RNA sequence: GUGAAAUUCUUGGAUUUAUGAAAGACGAACAACUGCGAAAGCAUUUGCCAAGGAUGUUUUCAUUAAUCAAGAACGAAAGUUGGGGGCUCGAAGACGAUCAGAUACCGUCCUAGUCUCAACCAUAAACGAUGCCGACCAGGGAUCGGCGGAUGUUGCAGGACUCCGCCGGCACCUUAUGAGAAAUCAAAGUCUUUGGGUUCCGGGGGGAGUAUGGUCGCAAGGCUGAAACUUAAAGGAAUUGAC
């Protein structure tokens, strides 16, 4: 790792930017995503933010899904998580 | 009776100037023999010397046999409080002679009065300059 | 030390194993110096190693109180339980967190007493961190747990059971294992107990915890 | 000479001058 | 760094490069507009309306789905608050500080923070006056400020 | 001429630190600047332990320790040989002895 | 109590031992090249009250900013005006001791003060002797706060521990290819190859932070602040000797 003389700033390695700060990447990108949380029962289509801040509910039993924390929302053990993307 | 030990309490108080050997009841409200290092010397500088404590310990050993005091609980202490806390020079000899003068020793503890946070120590902010 | 005075013998409470505790003096009868009133020394420091004949508990200290002088004996009772300076000075180590708690719980016998607990954080078996500290927001929860466990095991029947759970480490172990969800908390037990107030002599309840002498 | 004590001497001189000037207004 | 501190923190958000809303967003502009208007009716505010849209209703960014900012939408609908949100919250914080400091005359640390918050309030008010977002006769009166909030 | 990078004390990121009093002269010294030592010793030494062993009532009595944290001002510490004057290159050596 | 003594206390019981009550001050150990705060500064528990940094964010506004004459908040200790409190320590004062002398260093008793409430003062080696904002330029490990991931143990998802990474902070170690009079500095570097923005401020040593005027203060004092005259050196860093 002599210095950037060996790497190319234009085409940097695709995994080293998976670890840098989002602002400090070559092009700024969010670190979050949106996920459609599926409860144990029906009504499995609700969409929630990864770094959510509001305690979302469900139409059935209000089925508390996530708790807001300092980072990613604390999903419950009973709620299944899969992610939706662009 | 014999063998089974009757216990007194020796409140050794060894400062840098004197050395008190004070034998009391378990309560501490009584007193068997109280002799300082200054009684056994003719100069008020040698009171804290180990040999003065040696003599005083010999005398306490002689006194504490006639009343049946066959063992001692030693509570060694120093000036304590806001002043110096290490025991004085005569703290050890006074103990050692107790061992040598046919006297039994029970538990040994240190009861130097330590403050959680004391008043102002004397000498001033610059300290005792020599 | 005089040709006067009387050699009395103390009697530790029945709760311990050995009742004989040294000997004591008093003025015989001279004038207004009554022997019965003069023997209300009411304080005796013992190690609890002698009262149990086991040497590993020498760090403890028991403060007994002379309640009634009868039959050439003194018939003491519990008045406090403290620590020697050796153990306390040995425990406090650098690169460690010291947690101290205290409560003013009350028993059924109206024996107002104050209890103190002391605890220290424990390093894990695989620990490279050289400090093993805790955050104040955690030591506060530890202190709350200490206080609630103290008031839980207390606020119950007479002090007999309270000292029955003092010579062993029942409060200390319970606090130790009720806080492992926060920190390991090694070396937890009651530092000292201070009797804030005694109800009265009550004239007889003392004989319920003493043998036939 | 320590400058602290020189400052003290200057302060004494200043107060004495002030007193002398207040004497005659 | 911070205007009234020595901090140098850089934590913030990072908007995605893709300006178009994501494909899975199947909400029309009318629904988003009605939701925003209803929220503004319920006494909400643009910052705390955007988060409600982001979390409950799965709208990553209002400017993407509807093509315009929340404040512009409210102003076009005429539901916009008479005072900008940031100035409103600064005034609320200053009012709370003054209410607390009334009974604690020796708390000479909240007096300093009060001076700081009043300076921020005045700077923001001057800016909003320069851009005609406030009446030119507007003035921050400490005694009657609490009546505003 | 700045003899030391830290100024002879251990203060960074704070402005005030309460003092202590030297155990020999009772001179006020900042807590971080004072030379602090922790000495742990037997109450009775090797010449005494032998004579106190048999004098003890029971053999199970372990001999008690004593622990003391002492603080010294620079003058008392130097005069008592707690810390000596070191060479210019050895001054930076913060490694404790052994 | 002292290097040694005396001033002082004491058979009316000094010093010492045990129990208990009261008073005021102080928060040991834990305590760290650790934390917070604009600085001064801040260290027992618990409750309340408002505030704050950093982190997280696919929330919001849209240049709202940086530094700042004038003008303002806060500002250790000592000091001033009154009320309370008044343990310890202790300027002034007294006495003992040492000394050629001792209005000092050493002992003892002590006044203002040390603590607090309502007001004044506005200074410190108030120091990192290093103004604030911004960019870039070597490496390393440790640590504090937050977050992301992995991991396999806990008398118990989470907490404690281990490993990796990101942001923010206090520092530390090695080395110039840098700078510098050098000590030394990873900023005190990117400077005759001289220009990112902005505030304050120095012009040989004394006289002198003095005189006087102005102004704030009850005062002690603070801010602003010369001139005549005198002088060839004063000073910084390092080197070899001498002590
Ligand atoms: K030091
Ligand atoms: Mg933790
Ligand atoms: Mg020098
Ligand atoms: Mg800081
Ligand atoms: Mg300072
Ligand atoms: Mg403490
Ligand atoms: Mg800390
Ligand atoms: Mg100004
Ligand atoms: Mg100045
Ligand atoms: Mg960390
Ligand atoms: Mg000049």
């Amino acid at each position: 790792m002599v210095l950037q003389n060996d790497i190319d700033l234009l085409n940097p390695p695709a995994e080293l930017e998976k670890l840098k700060h989002k602002k400090k990447r070559l092009v700024q990108s969010p670190n979050s995503f949106f996920m459609d949380v599926k409860c144990q029962g029906c009504f499995n289509i609700t969409t929630v933010f990864s770094h959510s801040q509001t305690v979302v509910v469900c139409p059935g039993c209000q089925t508390v899904l996530c708790q807001p924390t300092g980072g990613k929302a604390r999903l419950t053990e009973g709620c299944s998580f899969r992610r939706k993307g662009d | 009776r014999e063998g089974e030990h009757v216990f007194g309490v020796a409140h050794i108080f060894a400062s840098f100037n004197d050395t008190f050997i004070h034998v009391t009841d378990l309560s501490g409200r009584e007193t068997l023999v109280r002799i300082t290092g200054g009684m056994k010397v003719k100069a008020d500088r040698d009171e804290s010397s180990p040999y003065a404590a040696m003599l005083a310990s010999q005398d306490v050993a002689t006194r504490c046999k006639e009343l049946g005091i066959t063992a001692l609980h030693i509570k060694l202490r120093a000036t304590g409080g806001n002043k110096t806390k290490t025991p004085g020079p005569g703290a050890q000899s006074a103990l050692r002679a107790l061992a040598r003068s046919g006297m039994k020793i029970g538990r040994i503890e240190d009861v130097t009065p330590v403050p959680t946070d004391s008043t102002r120590r004397k000498g001033g902010r610059r300290g005792r300059r020599l | 030390p005089f040709t006067k005075k009387q050699w009395y013998d103390i009697k530790a409470p029945l709760l311990f194993t050995s009742r004989n505790v040294g000997k004591t003096l008093v003025s015989r009868t001279q004038g207004t110096k009554i022997a019965s009133e003069g023997l209300k020394h009411r304080v005796f420091e013992v190690s609890l190693a002698d009262l149990q004949n086991d040497e590993d508990q020498a760090y403890r200290k028991i403060r007994l109180r002379a309640e009634d002088v009868q039959g050439m004996n003194v018939l003491t009772n519990f008045w406090g339980m403290d620590f020697t300076t050796d153990k306390l000075r040995s425990l406090v180590r650098k690169w460690q967190t010291l947690i101290e708690a205290h409560v003013d719980v009350k028993t059924t016998d109206n024996y107002m007493l104050r209890m103190f607990a002391i605890g220290f954080t424990k390093r894990r078996p695989n620990q490279v961190k050289r400090t093993c500290y805790a955050q104040a927001s955690q030591i506060r929860q530890i202190r709350r747990k200490m206080v609630e466990i103290m008031v839980n095991q207390a606020a119950s029947c007479d002090l007999k059971e309270l000292v029955n759970k003092f010579i062993p480490e029942v409060i200390g172990k319970e606090i130790e294992k009720a806080t492992s969800s926060i920190f390991p908390l090694q070396n937890v037990y009651v530092r000292k107990v201070k009797i804030l107030k005694a109800p009265k002599f009550d004239l007889g309840k003392l004989m319920e915890v003493h043998g036939d002498y | 000479m320590r400058a602290k004590w020189k400052k003290k001497r200057m302060r004494r001189l200043k107060r004495k001058r002030r007193k002398m000037r207040q004497r005659s207004k | 760094g911070r205007m009234h501190s020595r901090g140098k923190g850089i934590s913030s958000s990072a908007l995605p490069y893709k300006r178009t809303p994501p494909s899975w967003v199947k909400t029309a502009v009318a629904d988003v507009d009605e939701l925003i208007t209803k929220a503004a009716k319920k006494g909400q505010m643009p910052s705390q309306i955007g988060v409600l849209l982001r979390d409950q209703h799965g709208i990553p960014l209002v400017k993407s789905v509807t093509g315009s900012k929340i404040l512009r939408i409210l102003k076009a609908h005429g539901l916009a608050p008479e005072i900008p949100e940031d100035l409103y919250f600064l005034i609320k914080k200053a009012v709370a500080i003054r209410k607390h400091l009334e009974r604690n005359r020796k708390d000479k640390d909240s007096k300093f923070r009060l001076i700081l918050v009043e300076s921020r309030i005045h700077r923001l008010a001057r800016y909003y006056k320069r851009t005609k977002k406030l009446p030119p006769t507007w003035k921050y009166e400490s005694t009657t400020a609490s009546t505003l909030v | 001429t700045f003899k030391r990078r830290n100024g002879g004390r251990n203060k960074h990121g704070r402005g005030h630190v309460k003092y202590i009093r030297c155990s020999n002269c009772a001179k006020c010294c900042p807590k971080d600047k004072a030379i602090k030592r922790f000495l742990v010793r037997n109450i009775v030494e090797q010449a005494a332990v032998r004579d106190v062993q048999e004098a003890c009532v029971h053999d199970g009595y372990v001999l008690p320790k004593l622990y003391a944290k002492v603080h010294h001002c620079v003058s008392c510490a130097i005069h008592a040989h707690i810390v000596r004057v070191r060479s210019r290159e050895n001054r930076r050596n913060r490694e404790p002895p052994q």
